[PDB]
RNA sequence: GGCCGUAACUAUAACGGUCCUAAG
RNA sequence: GGUACACGAAAAACCUUACCUAGACUUGACAUCCUUGGCAAAAUUAUGGAAACAUAAUGGAGGUUAACCGAGUGACAGGU
RNA sequence: UUGUCUAGCGAGACUGCUAAUGCAAAUUGGAGGAAGGAAGGGAUGACGUCAAAUCAUCAUGCCCCUUAUGUCUAGGGCUGCAAACGUGCUACAAUGGCCAAUACAAACAGUCGCCAGCUUGUAAAAGUGAGCAAAUCUGUAAAGUUGGUCUCAGUUCGGAUUGAGGGCUGCAAUUCGUCCUCAUGAAGUCGGAAUCACUAGUAAUCGCGAAUCAGCUAUGUCGCGGUGAAUACGUUCUCG
RNA sequence: GGUGUACAUAUCUCCCUGUCACGGAGGGGU
RNA sequence: AGCUCGAGCAAAUGACUCUUAAUCAUUGGG
């Protein structure tokens, strides 16, 4: 069961508090930016390939 | 001393002594001090009747310490005589709140009881 | 620990059903499963099914019981002996 | 399998006295690494020391530290079973270094009042040669000189 | 000289534990 | 085992959730291909309701069907 | 307190000069220098081994279900409990407990938010209500210093557990949130055989911030700064 | 005492080791 | 009970593994 759960979450609930953030790439529930709206394992791959602007790997 | 049928130490300050008191704790000791204008500070051996009085006055107007533990009591038959989940785990001698029960826990369990795990010879 | 301002909570189907079986006389258990709703006053006198999680248990109130939560009387997992493991 | 001989920081002198095991046994003394707490324990010991033995605190330390200080360490050397010990001469600074250390530990453990007399009594103590650093001294003096037969093989 | 347990059909015990004696 | 055990899980009251009990559904909650019309889907208010869902309401952005809203339809969708 | 600070560019350190010895790479010492001989830290991880881990991020061969192993919803569960182990927090205390005054950071974050001030409340917080789309406004720094008190006790240590009254989030806090107040006051007085981490701003210790998040006993994770040690003689032994 | 006479063996828990045995620490049973 | 005296073996079902053995549980069987 991953379409029916991707697509509930597109769809509005009736309660303000059931609404949780899924991954817009992928499925994934857990893990998820919000400042992305990307769950970890996609942010990877897209900075991997360059498609986030100013995502550039970090060395302190 | 002379508060009821406790004897607090003699050689101890009067709002710590007042807190040897069961029903009466540090913070509830302080506020019948500054109620009672006692200054703190002042061992319980060299004080008066005249304080003596007025504390013991203020602690009768509150939660007298006796009868504290059968209140308790009968609040807990209380939540045992309804069938109450609460009460049943509290019967059961384990915690009441929503404590962990798996691994830890046993100040209300007591000693541990070691049993024999289970005998791994692989698979 | 639940707001003052908010008072107490019940689903108000439960009210409506309490309400509606005690101006009727000959009263019969009320199966519900809203084990969140508190227990008033008015509950007093009948009695409940509630849905521990596989059955409805029966639970009747008493003038005693008014204040917890209804689901509270009944339970939803049970433990009644271990079994050595060697 | 190093090969490489550490370096050394620098002991610095202490700014009261001029004595660098005065910062020594400060550095020792730390716990939570508190530089203050710790030379406020020094210092009040040493006013202690003043207020008893009416003589220079400095010296008086030194008297200690010269007479807790040892002169021979047994080395651990395992072949067959149990370990027979080995005698060797300890450098200057690890000789001072131990001293410190075994005033210290020895000071921690008194059954006194809080640790600034309990550290200063200990002081005043070992300086009589009269001591539990005193004592530990001698028990591993004895200990080298029961086996003073090994100590021509080392490893 | 005894006693007890022990091998992948059963059976037995190559083997293990222990008490005593001067030695079994 | 080292290289699992504050690890997947950078948040399990409902949702999450993939498990159990129960109430409901069947080209389906979602999608394409085809014969076919768009003069809807939402949202909310009533009654039955544990809520799913049913019977009635305002019948709705829009743009004439663009997207979507449908009927028919078998390939099929779907499976943590 | 006038040249901090922030961020673009650039200079600087190159065994560049010198002494020793070597054929030469090069090794050691000195000078000047902020920095000396990979100056400190990070990113960067060869062929391959363990048929190592993931079909539960995603994709996919093959098999299996197709009015059900597919779908919606309510309730329960993932939080159980005689036990065992791992990783952490809090302690067993005068290098300390409590109270009062008080000094000094960096980084980060913020318009369903950060919330200054004021009023109310013993307090969590509530109401009013400016400021800030941010080097501007907000997110109380604590250890530390001084002073008062306790005077070595299962205690003014230790906070578990337990009862009651409240606050907030949320349809909803019983199973199963967390916070405050009041009350109770388990064990524990340095921990057996045996083991872990660490070579300087490191260990130890004290706070602050962010991610997921309506809310969360995250004491977890990722970061930032304050104080700030001890030791390395050597490879005989121990693991790789 | 479960077996031979409180002891030993045996049993349980924890260390040890890749694992087991051996070994080490602790507990219980007439 | 199939065998030795409800127990232990035997048999089966699953867990376990690349698959077995062994192990773990469950279990019918008078
Ligand atoms: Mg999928
Ligand atoms: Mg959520
Ligand atoms: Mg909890
Ligand atoms: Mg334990
Ligand atoms: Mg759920
Ligand atoms: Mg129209
Ligand atoms: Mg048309
Ligand atoms: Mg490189
Ligand atoms: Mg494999
Ligand atoms: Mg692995
Ligand atoms: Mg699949
Ligand atoms: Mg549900
Ligand atoms: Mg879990
Ligand atoms: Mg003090
Ligand atoms: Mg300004
Ligand atoms: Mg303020
Ligand atoms: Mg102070
Ligand atoms: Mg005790
Ligand atoms: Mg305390
Ligand atoms: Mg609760
Ligand atoms: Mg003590
Ligand atoms: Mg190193
Ligand atoms: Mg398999
Ligand atoms: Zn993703």
């Amino acid at each position: 069961a991953k379409k029916s759960l991707k697509v509930k979450q597109t769809r509005i609930p009736k309660f303000a508090v059931r609404a949780y953030t899924r991954c817009q790439r992928c499925g994934r529930a857990r893990a998820v930016l919000s400042h992305f709206g990307v769950c970890r394992l996609c942010f990877r791959e897209l900075a991997y390939a360059g498609a986030i602007p100013g995502v550039k790997k970090a060395s302190w | 001393a002379r508060i009821l049928g406790i004897d607090i130490p003699n050689q101890k300050r009067i709002e710590i002594a007042l807190t040897y008191i069961f029903g009466i704790g540090l913070s509830r000791s302080q506020a019948i001090l500054k109620q009672a204008n006692i200054n703190p500070d002042k061992r319980v051996k060299d004080l008066t009747e005249e304080e003596f009085v007025a504390i013991r006055n203020v602690a009768s107007a509150y939660k007298i310490e006796g009868d504290l533990r059968r209140e308790i009591a009968l609040n807990i038959k209380h939540l045992s005589e309804i069938g109450a989940w609460r009460g049943l785990r509290h019967r059961k001698n384990l915690p009441v709140r929503g404590q962990r029960t798996r691994t830890n826990a046993r100040t209300r369990k007591g000693p541990r009881k070691t049993v024999a795990n289970k005998k791994i010879e692989s698979k | 620990s639940r707001s003052a301002k908010k008072g107490a909570f019940v689903d108000a189907h439960l009210l409506k059903k309490v309400i509606d079986m005690n101006k009727q006389e000959k009263k019969r258990p009320i199966k519900t499963w809203s084990r969140r709703s508190t227990i008033f006053p008015e509950f007093v006198g009948n009695t409940f099914a509630v849905h521990n999680g596989k059955t409805f248990i029966n639970v009747y109130v008493t003038d005693d019981m008014v204040g917890h939560k209804l689901g509270e009387f009944s339970p939803t997992r049970n433990f009644k002996q271990h079994t050595a493991n060697r | 399998m190093r090969k490489n001989r550490a370096p050394k920081r620098t002991v610095l002198p202490d700014p009261v006295f001029n004595n660098t095991l005065v910062t020594r046994i400060i550095n020792v003394i730390m716990e939570d690494g508190k530089k203050g707490l710790a030379q406020r324990i020094l210092y009040g010991a040493f006013d202690l020391i003043e207020q008893r033995t009416k003589e220079k605190p400095l010296t008086v330390f030194e008297r200690a530290v010269g007479n807790v200080m040892p002169r021979l360490e047994l080395r651990v050397r395992r072949i067959a079973g149990s370990n027979y010990q080995v005698p060797t001469e300890v450098p200057q600074d690890r000789k001072i270094a131990l001293a410190l250390r075994w005033i210290a530990m020895f000071a921690r453990k008194r059954h006194e009042k809080t640790m600034l007399e309990k550290i200063a009594n200990e002081i005043i103590d070992a300086s009589n040669n009269t001591g539990a650093a005193i004592k530990k001294k001698d028990d591993t003096h004895k200990m080298a000189e029961a086996n003073k037969a090994f100590a021509h093989m080392r490893w």
